[PDB]
């Protein structure tokens, strides 16, 4: 018998992004080919199967720095980190291959699916 | 608000 | 020119609630008349004007325990904490006064608005 | 996915 506020989840995510933009309560640095990205562990886990596995590990849950595989493109990561906090994906012809590869590595199934569909349409 |  | 994934914010919130239910990466205990509630500071801040003010304070941001005003009803708090993580509010005739008072204290404007409307309909 |  609950009532539901339609815009609540979107409003929560918008506020989480405002905290990210002001660097409030960020608790991890993700290092990608020397580029550094500050974020909230909980948001990373909520969006990515890879981060979910990393931060539920009894040793890794306590790390303040996570280094990604050197094949990971920093721009591809940046686009995906923006998607995690906003639901918006900046997918372009010039970045689609790097975005799909990073999303496969991060285990972000819905992003991988739309990249596969957009690539299939271009062939 | 809605009835979910 | 971004594309948007409609269900992303809802999916993020659902995963944050799964982390709460398994007590993963909770970083604060909220004490309400001896009852204790574990949660994520970022989610509390994203939902409440009161928690936003508390955890942006240079001294309070570092506290692992927050004690609420003794007038705050633990059931009212529990219903609001469930709303924060799910967008669903368990509003009933028997709890509406305690829910509205707790939401006014927590500065959760949309909850206060629906409580005022539901109370106005009963008079 | 949609055009926002
Ligand atoms: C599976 S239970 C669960 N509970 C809590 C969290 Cl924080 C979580 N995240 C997560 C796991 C796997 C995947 C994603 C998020 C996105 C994706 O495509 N795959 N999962
Ligand atoms: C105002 S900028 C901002 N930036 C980040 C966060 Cl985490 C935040 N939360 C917050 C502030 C006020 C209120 C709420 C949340 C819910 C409500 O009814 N009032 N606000
Ligand atoms: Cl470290
Ligand atoms: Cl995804
Ligand atoms: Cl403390
Ligand atoms: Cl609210």
């Amino acid at each position: 018998s609950c009532i539901q506020f339609t815009r609540h989840a979107s409003d929560v995510l918008l506020n989480l992004n405002r905290l990210r933009s002001r660097d409030i309560l960020t608790d991890v640095v993700i290092v990608v080919s020397r580029e550094q990205f500050r974020a909230h562990k909980t948001v990373l886990m909520a969006c990515s199967g890879l981060f979910y596995s990393i931060f539920t590990d009894q040793l890794k849950c306590n790390l303040s720095v996570i280094n990604l595989d050197p094949e990971i493109n920093p721009e591809g990561f940046c686009i995906l980190l923006d998607f995690m906090y906003t639901s918006r994906l900046n997918l372009r012809e010039g970045n689609i291959m790097a975005v799909m590869a990073t999303a496969m590595y991060l285990q972000m199934e819905h992003v991988v699916d739309t990249c596969r569909k957009f690539i299939k349409a271009s062939e | 608000w809605v009835i979910p």
